[PDB]
């Protein structure tokens, strides 16, 4: 049969952005301007202060989620092609580590924020996106034998869960998705607020985990990775203050949130 | 306040306890830096003690000898160096995972004792709890180094020392309570919120449940024979107000059936009223019913406020109990609170034979030896892992 046969920055934010989300890792490069800077910031921090205010009125995810997607085409926009989009949301995020790396309050509070803005971004992707995303981030499953000798167990566990999350109502429809579904081993302290809701089967200290569930660990990673850069930049503040210019745009910003 | 001396200084396990604290026999943080405090019969409370060895432990509880004292979490510095530091400074590592079950929690359905009185008839309710607990702790979370103590009066307090247990957080903690606690509203004018089908934490510990229902609940306590508390506690788990009704009103014509009797009633009168198609889907929401009253009536109850945090303090094993003068000894499942030893008969004992080997209180110590050295093995080993792994 017949057969044939600066730019490097550009390239990593194409690189950083193909999975449309970021645990945001990786050191920026090359310049922006003061302006952009100011501007970026707000934009994001308009975003996370409506989220903490919906939170604060105890609205749900759904709800949240109507509030804050209109304004991503405004001020920080999401799945999209634009090397300018793609720099705003990767440098507004960094220019609030170095606003909310200052206390234990505002640590909590970003982390609380930006991790549920994490929660909606990756609600809005399809499941290959969020499969390809959580390949990039390197991140056990079972044997078919052990899904066997648990098979009881394990639907006893997520039926209840198939019928109300998936809307599975019929016994029918739960078993065949049960049977193509795949299930996760950890230890059962890395998925305690399924365990304790009773969400997850438990045997020898080990929690048995379905593969439709489970993001709460990959935003949990993502808060506590976020929350250890934060304490590192909070470490390395003393080198932010060789430039003035920046301190009164970070003050303006904080004080929104004291 | 002399008898609480000498049993300090006689009969108190002090190098045990030491070894189970420690996880070791030489010293470490686990005890320098634990947080112990101490009840006085003059009304005082002294918390954030701590102690360096098994000598001063010993020494310091014997020196203030209080009424009873109390163990907390294991700090990053040593608690009797607070007035060095300020109180942001002083924060916990480790504390031993503790459930802690009360009889009075089971007066809706216990008879035969109410309030802080206890008998052999009614600890079955503590039995039953203590094994299904037991069986949570090792099939579901894989705990093996843990040991359960008499409260002195009217309790059973599990102490889990395995080193994952050891270092849950506060909201880990938090949340194992809430896995193991399913009776999560002691009232009984509702039926329980449990969701179908059961999780399999549920569905076991309901078989494990089963054989014990008609001789403990419908035969021994056998609390529905007054018809208004089978009408205020039996009747609201039903499923159906027509049930109810029916119910009532037979057994107001026909008063003062016993709990068995009005156990069958149920079942007959469902039988009589809901004939015809639906009869498969009642008898199966009946059922429910029953098995959730099984498990609203003998799953373990708990107290929140000794596990939802790791800072808490708990009286120690082996402690006195101020009123009734039992020992807060170590037990198990054929436990019940006559077996008991008292301060004034350990001292009879002790002035008779001069032995503490010889006294009642040595099959206990006998337990809480056994406890700590597998304790310590499983430590060791475990240490031994971790270096493997990390090589």
């Amino acid at each position: 049969m017949f057969r044939q046969s600066s730019e490097e920055e550009k390239k990593l934010y194409a690189r950083l952005y193909e999975s449309k989300l970021s645990f945001y890792d990786l050191p920026p490069q090359g310049e922006i301007t003061l302006e952009q800077f100011e501007i970026w910031a707000i934009d994001r921090l308009k975003i996370l202060l409506e989220i903490e205010s919906c939170l604060s009125r105890n609205k749900s995810i759904k709800e949240i989620e109507t509030i804050i997607k209109p304004q991503f085409q405004k001020l920080l926009p999401f799945n999209t092609e634009s090397l300018e989009d793609r720099k705003k949301d990767y440098y507004s995020h960094f220019i609030l580590r170095l606003c909310f790396c200052r206390s234990k309050e505002l640590r909590e509070k970003f982390v609380r924020a930006e991790t549920f803005l994490f929660k909606i971004r990756f609600n809005m992707l399809t499941s290959t996106d969020q499969t390809k995303f959580v390949q990039s981030l390197d991140l056990q499953f079972i044997s078919n034998e052990e899904k066997a000798e648990l098979s009881h167990q394990l639907y006893q566990t997520v039926s209840a869960s198939l019928q109300f999350q998936l809307n599975l109502n019929e016994e029918h429809q739960r078993k065949q998705y049960f049977q193509q579904e795949k299930f996760i081993k950890l230890p059962f302290e890395n998925v305690i607020e399924l365990v304790g809701n009773r969400l997850v089967f438990l045997k020898d200290g080990y929690a048995y985990l379905p593969q439709f569930q489970q993001l709460n660990l990959l935003s949990n990673e993502f808060a506590s990775k976020l929350n250890q850069e934060l304490i590192k930049t909070y470490q390395y503040l003393p080198r932010l203050n060789e430039d003035d210019r920046l301190l009164p745009i970070l003050n303006h910003l904080s004080s929104g949130y004291t | 306040s002399s008898d609480m001396e000498y049993y300090y200084k006689s009969l108190y396990p002090f190098k045990h306890i030491f070894n189970w604290l420690n996880h070791s026999p030489k010293p470490s943080r686990d005890m320098i830096n634990r947080e112990f405090a101490m009840a006085f019969r003059s009304g005082a409370y002294k918390r954030y003690n701590s102690f360096n060895s098994v000598q001063d432990f010993k020494a310091q509880i014997e020196k203030a000898n209080p009424d009873r004292f109390e163990i907390g979490a294991i700090y990053n510095k040593p608690p009797r160096e607070r007035d060095t530091l300020l109180k942001s400074e002083l924060k916990a590592l480790e504390k031993e995972l503790v459930f802690d079950i009360d009889m009075d929690d089971y007066d809706a359905f216990r008879t035969c004792c109410s309030g802080a009185q206890v008998c052999s008839k009614c600890w079955k309710f503590i039995s039953l709890a203590m094994k299904i607990t037991n069986t949570a702790l090792r099939e579901d979370f894989g705990y093996k180094d843990f040991i359960w103590v008499f409260s002195g009066r009217r309790g059973a307090h599990c102490w889990v020392s395995d080193k994952r247990a050891r270092a849950l957080t506060d909201v880990q903690r938090r949340n194992v309570l809430d896995y193991v606690n399913v009776i999560r509203d002691r009232n009984t004018d509702k039926r329980l919120a449990l969701k179908r089908p059961y999780h399999p934490h549920l569905a076991r510990s309901l078989e494990q449940l089963k054989p014990f229902f008609v001789s403990i609940m419908l035969e021994e306590q056998n609390p529905w024979e007054d018809d208004q508390h089978a009408i205020q506690t039996l009747l609201p788990a039903l499923y159906d107000k027509q049930l109810i009704d029916s119910l009532k009103k037979y057994w107001l014509d026909n008063p003062r059936r016993s709990s068995k009797e009005k156990w069958n009633d149920i079942d007959q009168i469902a039988t009589s009223l809901f004939k015809g198609p639906k009869q498969d889907s009642h008898i199966i929401k009946l059922r429910e019913c029953k098995e959730d009253l099984v498990l609203m009536t003998l799953y373990p109850k708990l107290d929140v406020e000794v596990t939802k945090q790791t800072i808490h303090l708990l009286k120690a094993p082996f402690c006195i109990h101020p009123a009734t003068g039992n020992v807060c000894v170590p037990i198990d499942e054929s436990f019940a609170p006559e077996k008991a030893p008292k301060l004034i008969d350990l001292q009879t004992e002790m002035e008779k034979n001069n032995d503490v080997s010889l006294t009642a209180l040595q099959p206990f110590i006998n337990q809480f030896q056994a406890y700590v050295s597998s304790l310590l093995k499983n430590e060791l080993g475990s240490v031994k892992r971790e270096r493997e792994d990390d090589d």
